[PDB]
């Protein structure tokens, strides 16, 4: 089968610079009637993949002009001659050459952001009817911030918990050039109320000191 | 006006079937290949299968080979993938797509979630995220719903009932033995809440579930 | 070159 | 990061009066002019008012002084905008928005909609929209709701709780006698209705309004 | 005071093409620090206005290059370089050097479609809820079509119905090049039971016969 | 020249 090597896997870009995405095939994909059926496409958040570039060097029609296709043999690139919000998402090349036709790994593309964002914070108490049922789940929101590196840990009354800790994540999207996570604590009722205070304490770049939000149990 | 619906995805257990549909109009059916493209929860994308217009060839993965079958009903503008000894690999969202002159996937659809799994369909618990009792100073307050304990996706979340749309973020679910968890925040001006009631709607179709949680200070 | 190939328009030019 | 949302506004009498209010975060307050500027049922955009940083020098259009004043309070993060003895030109929606070196209106809020009117506030009629006589060969159905004889705007509608966006289309309002009318379509599979429920979800907040209509075959 | 005349109202233009909006004002806008506080805004369909050009010729950061403004005395220019269908809305002039400022009327831009489309046409009875409440409204949607001129006519038992009649209509969207309306005929109950066939017909580009859609009360 | 104009940032170059 004919494996489709993509690189980078994720790309930081400034708006208005240019972005270069490259696809390597493992043999010849050269159709047997002489084209080469080397595709792009662009799966922006929450949406279905579109088709940009199609014959390795054609844009699909009411693609901008921006994009564009090279490449002979087993070497192909994509080009952006100048990237805006919109462009944002997971990139992937395709051959339709030879079945099993196969699609390369994807690459992020991801706007590097002119200023840095501080999260906001917040930290939310299990519920009195979720304490009810049995159980005590403690959330914390970090929102809004730039760049994505970004250190979340929880402490109860002061230790560091990592047990029955889920975590998740947005990235970026057209609208909005930063990111936000979630962090979930989840305990027993009992073991809720063996403890006083809860924290969530997050270290980023905007700031030199950890931003702490916490609520006591009282 | 081109326009490809798909449809029939749902949870099945390994060794189980399902018969996907994909509704085709804004253009002659049955003058154009289809194709079967999905994609892995680690966001691969896999071709599975391409039709022809006629419905008579068709090329598939040999790994589906004596477990999907393809075919298409031109007279209903419909094409069909029918699943049997289904496998965890086989999990994903399944899009059909439609070719054009010179390239494969012109047109997608937005897909249909197939989940093999033995897990058991499960109803969210929804419950309201408040703040304890800190800065009152803030012109903004963040709320939200953590929707906890479902199986399988997906969930829809919305506030007031789609009037508050503006300052939200819906995080992707997490999977812990066998059940996901949710969250969602919302940001509105302090000075409105609680004088003015918030709530998430929060859908689960798999198990019928619909739950309405109103926020309530603490 | 393959008589059962799928493709309806996509190889034509 | 830069957030302002507004709120206050709703249906008043001629005459009468109304305080709305704009809520920021993100920066830093004072440092920074805010402005009002409302958008008429026309569309035109009108500037209202200008306030400096430190709320003691203002500039407002002519027609309103006397009517509107316009304060902030710095320490609460918080715009203003004090509405007396409204008119019908008055209404609109009321937009608040940041200055920033070299430009006027940098970044705007949401907006929050003001009808003044003598017309009394009035919830809609919902009213399923079910084909009679199908075309059995269709792959799509289309269906609807009629959300009929409210006052004042605005309306929101949904379907499925979100679940189905893509084949949805909802008309703006037409307003006939003080009543206002709207209709939303949604396009879905035939196989999967009535086989598979289809629901639009109203929500009328002004007269505190929320409904679901399924759809159901004559 | 200072009046903004802008010109074209609107502006259909291809994908990839060149946009040129006009706007001139009634005298000097040179504010008295020496600056030319000319603004251009943008408001794509459903959301707030957004900056896009400063002190007549200067891009906001985050605009695309695409953007560009100029001019001096009375006359202002701004220019799209290569639409692309993320730039659909409306486009607003601003002067914010003499008080009280003001805005140019607004340009809406609209894409000239590559390709035709006909409606979907699809008519709705009166449903028995509203029936019930003694009112009668029949309801026709038509979808998706390109281009935008379109005759849309009511007939009960073959004859046209000019009375009872409202209309509304969606513009384009980035997401969809088409154009739909909805067209609502109510009657009494009583007229609506001493009728018994209903038709919508629509003529449109797309084709030299009517598309009619009818049904009868049975 | 005013010296009551709202502008806080917006005239500085
Ligand atoms: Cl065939
Ligand atoms: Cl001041
Ligand atoms: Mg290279």
């Amino acid at each position: 089968d004919v494996l489709m090597t993509q690189t980078p896997l994720s790309l930081p870009v400034g708006l208005g610079d240019q972005a270069s995405i490259s696809c390597r095939s493992s043999q010849s994909i050269v159709h047997s009637n002489g084209n080469t059926y080397l595709e792009w496409y662009l799966q922006k958040p929450g949406q279905s993949p579109k088709l940009l570039i199609y014959k390795v060097s054609n844009r699909f029609s009411g693609v901008p002009d921006r994009f564009s296709g090279s490449g002979s043999g087993t070497d192909f690139t994509l080009k952006i001659s100048r990237v805006e919000a919109e462009d944002l998402g997971v990139y992937y090349c395709f051959q339709g050459s030879h079945a099993p036709y196969t699609f390369g790994g994807g690459t992020k593309l991801e706007i590097k952001r002119a200023a840095d964002a501080a999260p906001t914070v917040s930290i939310f108490p299990p519920s009195s009817e979720q304490l009810t049922s049995g159980g005590a789940s403690v959330v914390c929101f970090l929102n809004n911030f730039y760049p994505k590196d970004i250190n979340v840990k929880w402490k109860i009354d002061g230790s560091e918990r990592q047990n029955g800790v889920l975590n998740s994540w947005t990235d970026q999207d057209s609208k909005d050039s930063t990111y936000s996570m979630s962090s979930t604590l989840t305990l027993t009722k009992d073991e809720y109320e063996r403890h006083n205070s809860y924290t969530c304490e997050a270290t980023h770049k905007t700031s030199t000191s950890p931003i702490v939000k916490s609520f006591n149990r009282n | 006006e081109v326009k490809l619906v798909e449809s029939g995805g749902g949870l099945v257990k390994p060794g189980g079937s399902l018969k996907l549909s994909c509704a085709a109009s804004g253009f002659i059916f049955s003058n154009y290949a289809m194709s079967w493209v999905r994609q892995t929860p680690e966001k691969r994308l896999e071709w599975v299968a391409t039709i022809s217009g006629g419905g008579r060839n068709i090329y598939s993965l040999d790994s589906v080979k004596g477990r999907f079958t393809f075919f298409r009903d031109n007279a209903r503008n419909t094409l069909y993938l029918q699943m049997s000894s289904l496998r965890s690999e086989d999990t994903a969202m399944y899009f059909c797509s439609r070719e054009n002159y010179g390239s494969s996937f012109t047109y997608w659809g937005q897909g249909t979630l197939v989940t093999v799994s033995s897990a058991k369909t499960t109803p969210p618990s929804v419950y309201p995220l408040a703040p304890g009792s800190a800065a009152q100073t803030n012109s903004m307050v963040t709320l939200g719903c953590l929707v906890k304990g479902y199986f399988p996706e997906p969930v829809t979340v919305t506030w007031n009932s789609g009037s508050l749309s503006s300052g939200v973020h819906t995080f992707p679910a997490v999977l812990q033995s066998d059940l996901y968890t949710l969250s969602s925040s919302v940001t509105v001006p302090s000075s409105t809440w609680p004088s003015e009631t918030v709530t998430c709607n929060v859908a689960h179709p798999a198990s019928s579930t619909k739950v309405d949680k109103k926020i309530v200070p603490r | 070159f393959d008589s059962a190939e799928p493709w309806t328009v996509r190889n034509e030019d």
